[PDB]
C-alpha cells in the first residue's frame, strides 16, 4: 500500500 | 549535472540450447538521466516486439531497465544490444557470447 | 527471514515536450508487484504479482488516486527546485523517491526508510528514528524547515510503522507459495585460454533468489581483487537472478583457485573450482 498522508510540497 | 554511464549484459535468461525457445535480455544499469535508447538485434537487425521493465533505481540512484524478446537460438544466429546514451559518444554494440 | 516493502518514483521534467513523466513501482523484497507509468494508456496503477490481483476495486481505486497525487506534488516540486537551485527554464530535471520498511522473520517492525533525490543526487532523507530529517545542502534546509512546521516525520512515522508494516505482512501472507521461498544458484565454472600462459576462470552463478549473493576468488587461500572482474547481479527476466566472478591465472595453475559462493537459499557456501 503506497503512502497518501504526506504530500507536503518541498 | 554528473552523467553516469549505462554498464550493459546481454544474456539469455535460460542457458542456450540450439531450438531450444529461450528468452533474450539486455540488461542496462548504474546511468544517469534516466532517457535512453536500447535496441535487441538479430544479424545486425533490430528485432520488433522488444518488451521493457518499468524504470526504477539503486541505492546510489542510478537507473536500471531490462530489455527482453522471445527467441530460439541457433549456432548461425547472431545476437547483440545496441544502447545510446547522452554519455556515449556513438551508440555502444555489445554482443551476445553464449559461452561466457 | 527478514522482508523489505519500497516503493520507487521518478518524475522527469521534459521542457516544451509537455508534462514531467511520472514512474512508480512496488516491490516486496526481489519482487516487483505493482506498477505506474503516467504515459501508459490505463492510467491506473497495475497489478505486476499474481498475489495481488485479488485486491478489489477499493484497492486499485486508492493506489491510482495517490501515486496520480503524487505525480502532482512532483510537478509542482519540479519548479520548486528549479527555482531554489537558480536553474534555467529549458535543461530537464528528475525528483525521485524511495520509502519502505523492513520486517524481522519473527515479524517485527525493524526500520523504516524515506529518502529524496534530485538529479540524481541526496537531497533530503528521513534519519533512522523517523523523527527528524537530513537535508544534503542549503536548498534542501528550505525544505526541511517546511517539513518540521507540516509535521512530515510524524506523517512518515505514522505511515511506516502502521500500513505499510500491516500492508506488507498481509502480502507475505497472500503470496506465500512464492515470496518465502530462496532459490538457491546453480553454479559452474568455465575456462578460457586467452594466450599461450594465460586463462580466464569465470564463476556462475544462475536461477538463484533473493539477489543478495556473494561470490569471492582466492588463490593458494587468499582473497583476490588482482583481476576480480564481478559483473552487477542481473535479473534472468522469470523472477530470477544471475552473477558471475572472474579471474585471470597462469596456464598451468588453475587448481590453485577457488570460487567461494554465498547465498541464503544454500544449505551450506559452496567452493567451485577447476577439476
Amino acid at each position: 500500500k503506497t503512502n497518501g498522508n504526506a504530500f507536503i510540497g518541498k | 549535472m554528473i552523467q553516469r554511464t549505462p554498464k550493459i549484459q546481454v544474456y539469455s535468461r535460460h542457458p542456450a540450447e540450439n531450438g531450444k525457445s529461450n528468452f533474450l535480455n539486455c540488461y542496462v544499469s548504474g546511468f544517469h538521466p534516466s532517457d535512453i535508447e536500447v535496441d535487441l538485434l538479430k544479424n545486425g537487425e533490430r528485432i520488433e516486439k522488444v518488451e521493457h521493465s518499468d524504470l526504477s533505481f539503486s541505492k546510489d540512484w542510478s537507473f536500471y531497465l531490462l530489455y527482453y524478446t522471445e527467441f530460439t537460438p541457433t549456432e548461425k544466429d547472431e545476437y547483440a544490444c545496441r544502447v545510446n546514451h547522452v554519455t556515449l559518444s556513438q551508440p555502444k554494440i555489445v554482443k551476445w557470447d553464449r559461452d561466457m | 527471514g527478514s522482508h523489505s516493502m519500497r516503493y520507487f518514483y521518478t518524475s522527469v521534467s521534459r521542457p516544451g515536450r509537455g508534462e514531467p513523466r511520472f514512474i512508480a513501482v512496488g516491490y516486496v523484497d526481489d519482487t516487483q508487484f505493482v506498477r505506474f507509468d503516467s504515459d501508459a494508456a490505463s492510467q491506473r496503477m497495475e497489478p505486476r504479482a499474481p498475489w495481488i490481483e485479488q485486491e478489489g476495486p477499493e484497492y486499485w481505486d486508492q493506489e491510482t488516486r495517490n501515486v496520480k497525487a503524487q505525480s502532482q506534488t512532483d510537478r509542482v516540486d519540479l519548479g520548486t527546485l528549479r527555482g531554489y537551485y537558480n536553474q534555467s527554464e529549458d535543461g530537464s530535471h528528475t525528483i525521485q523517491i524511495m520509502y519502505g520498511c523492513d520486517v524481522g522473520p519473527d515479524g517485527r517492525f525493524l526500520r523504516g526508510y524515506r529518502q529524496d533525490a534530485y538529479d540524481g543526487k541526496d537531497y533530503i532523507a528521513l534519519n533512522e528514528d523517523l523523527r527528524s530529517w537530513t537535508a544534503a545542502d542549503m536548498a534542501a534546509q528550505i525544505t526541511k524547515r517546511k517539513w518540521e512546521a507540516a509535521h512530515a516525520a510524524e506523517q512518515q512515522r505514522a505511515y511506516l510503522e502502521g500500513r505499510c508494516v500491516e500492508w506488507l505482512r498481509r502480502y507475505l501472507e497472500n503470496g506465500k507459495e512464492t515470496l518465502q521461498r530462496t532459490d538457491p544458484p546453480k553454479t559452474h565454472m568455465t575456462h578460457h585460454p586467452i594466450s599461450d600462459h594465460e586463462a580466464t576462470l569465470r564463476c556462475w552463478a544462475l536461477g538463484f533468489y533473493p539477489a543478495e549473493i556473494t561470490l569471492t576468488w582466492q588463490r593458494d587461500g587468499e582473497d583476490q581483487t588482482q583481476d576480480t572482474e564481478l559483473v552487477e547481479t542481473r535479473p534472468a527476466g522469470d523472477g530470477t537472478f544471475q552473477k558471475w566472478a572472474a579471474v585471470v591465472v597462469p596456464s598451468g595453475e588453475e587448481q590453485r583457485y577457488t570460487c567461494h559462493v554465498q547465498h541464503e537459499g544454500l544449505p551450506k557456501p559452496l567452493t567451485l573450482r577447476w577439476e
